[PDB]
C-alpha cells in the first residue's frame, strides 16, 4: 500500500536492476582474450558457480 | 607426450580424451609400485590412479 | 483523498541471490616453469642456452 508516485519509483527500481546472470561462459570471456590465447599462462575453472 | 605435458603445463586434450572415457596412450618415464596380491587384481585398483 | 483500491500494488522482484563482484577468485593461473616460456612465434622466450 503506497502512494503513485513511490510506487513508480520502486517498480522502476526493481525492474531496471543492474544485476546480470553469471555463466562459466561470461566470466571465461570478461578474461582478457590475448592472455587466454597465450601458452606461457593456463586458465583452469575450478570454483563452481 | 609427458615431457611437453610438463613442459607447456596445457592439460586439455588429456582432459577431454579421458573424462568421454576414450582409448589413450601416454609415453615418458614413470615410476612404479608392485603390487602381487590377486585381490588388487580382482578388485579393479589399477587404473584408480 | 485516500483511495485504497488504486494505493494497493504488488511487488516483483527475484527470490534470492547473492552478490559478486570479484569475478577474480573463481579463476586460478599457475605459470609455467620460467625457463620454458615461449613468444607468439612458438620459439622460447630467450634463446642463448
Amino acid at each position: 500500500i503506497l502512494h503513485p508516485i513511490d510506487y513508480a519509483f520502486n517498480e522502476y527500481f526493481l525492474q531496471h536492476q543492474l544485476v546480470e546472470p553469471l555463466n562459466n561462459d561470461i566470466i571465461f570471456n570478461y578474461i582478457p582474450e590475448r592472455i587466454r590465447n597465450d601458452v606461457n599462462y593456463i586458465l583452469n575453472m575450478d570454483r563452481n558457480l | 607426450n609427458l615431457e611437453e605435458l610438463m613442459r607447456t603445463g596445457s592439460y586439455a586434450q588429456i582432459t577431454n580424451m579421458l573424462l568421454n572415457n576414450q582409448p589413450v596412450a601416454l609415453v615418458g618415464a614413470l615410476p612404479f609400485v608392485t603390487d602381487s596380491s590377486v585381490i588388487s587384481l580382482i578388485a579393479i585398483l589399477d587404473a584408480t590412479v | 483523498q485516500f483511495d485504497f483500491r488504486n494505493s494497493m500494488h504488488m511487488l516483483t522482484s527475484n527470490l534470492t541471490f547473492t552478490v559478486y563482484s570479484d569475478l577474480l577468485a573463481f579463476v586460478s593461473a599457475d605459470t609455467v616453469e620460467p625457463i620454458n616460456a615461449v613468444a607468439f612465434d612458438n620459439m622460447r622466450i630467450m634463446n642463448e642456452l
